[PDB]
DNA sequence: CCGAGGTCATTGACCTCG
DNA sequence: CCGAGGTCAATGACCTCG
């Protein structure tokens, strides 16, 4: 299967949606330490298996729009 | 933008004699200082991009070299 | 200014467990 | 296998010299 967020190879559904280790890892950390990001452009940055790390804001948002739901993330 | 000769990310300058990005600059520097030897777990012909660069250290180091990054300029004696 | 030589927070491949 | 949690070597953005 494929990560619905970046197109990288997925290996399960994590937090509700077919996602890759990276996107899952990223989503988890974002919630766990409750981080807020800011896009240096607009809010339509590419975010794929190659550029996903160019904008934390757009990556997270895309996590949200793809179905990744919080609540599925426990803590410490 | 400019382009890293290795992965196509944005180059930040010439590093060890080749136009490359911060990622490749650091990957090259670490690999050389430790004299690391990698083994491609794929077909030994990986094409580099921002995704593949993290996936194959051997093919990335070879590309680094092919593009002109100079190992001998990595922390030389003085 | 550039670029050599780090520093260190984030990334994501690899594990364990129920 | 699935999918929660966890780990930590590698990675790369940012920083300080020469
Ligand atoms: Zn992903
Ligand atoms: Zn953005
Ligand atoms: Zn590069
Ligand atoms: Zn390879």
């Amino acid at each position: 299967h494929l990560c619905s967020i970046c197109g990288d190879r997925a290996s399960g559904k994590h937090y509700g949606v077919y996602s890759c280790e990276g996107c899952k890892g990223f989503f988890k950390r974002t919630v766990r330490k409750d981080l807020t990001y800011a896009c240096r452009e607009n809010r339509n940055c590419i975010i794929d298996k190659r550029q996903r790390n160019r904008c934390q804001y757009c990556r997270y948002q895309k996590c949200l729009t793809c179905g990744m739901k919080r609540e599925a993330v426990q803590e410490e | 933008e400019e382009l890293c000769l290795v992965c196509g990310d944005r180059a930040s300058g010439y590093h060890y004699n080749a136009l490359t990005c911060e990622g490749c600059k650091g990957f090259f520097r670490r690999s050389v200082t430790k004299s690391a030897v990698y083994c491609c777990k794929f077909g030994r012909a990986c094409e580099m991009d921002m995704y593949m660069r993290r996936k194959c250290q051997e093919c990335r180091l070879k590309k680094c070299l092919a593009v002109g990054m100079r190992p001998e300029c990595v922390v030389p004696e003085n």
